[PDB]
């Protein structure tokens, strides 16, 4: 298989690249907020406990 | 005279800030804003890698 109409290897490469981009995004977001649990999207239970407790 | 002193001390207890905690918060927030500027500078470059694809 070596057709010009498709390219799976680029597809898996793009998948891995977007995954790494998402990881870097969440890391830089926790860097500039200084908090592992910035919002309810991060982890709802401990975030709720933190809001009530604070 | 003693009643005036009591009223003025009550106003002071009611409004005055505690500078000791302020001294720690100042340095913590200076480091925090520096980290935030660094993270935003890193985040600004997300589109720079796209040109390498072409």
């Amino acid at each position: 298989l070596n057709s010009i109409n498709t390219n799976a290897g680029a597809m898996i490469a793009l998948q891995n690249l977007n995954g790494t981009n998402s990881e870097l995004t969440t890391v830089q977001q926790r860097i500039n907020t200084g908090k592992k649990i910035a919002s309810a999207k991060d982890n709802g239970a401990i975030w709720a406990t933190a809001k009530n407790q604070s | 005279g003693k009643l005036q002193d009591s009223l003025d001390a009550g106003v002071g207890n009611l409004v005055d800030a505690d500078l000791a905690k302020e001294s720690a918060k100042l340095q913590s927030l200076q480091t925090k804003q520096q980290l935030g500027v660094q993270a935003l500078s890193i985040a600004n470059q997300s589109s720079s890698s796209i040109l390498s694809l072409f």
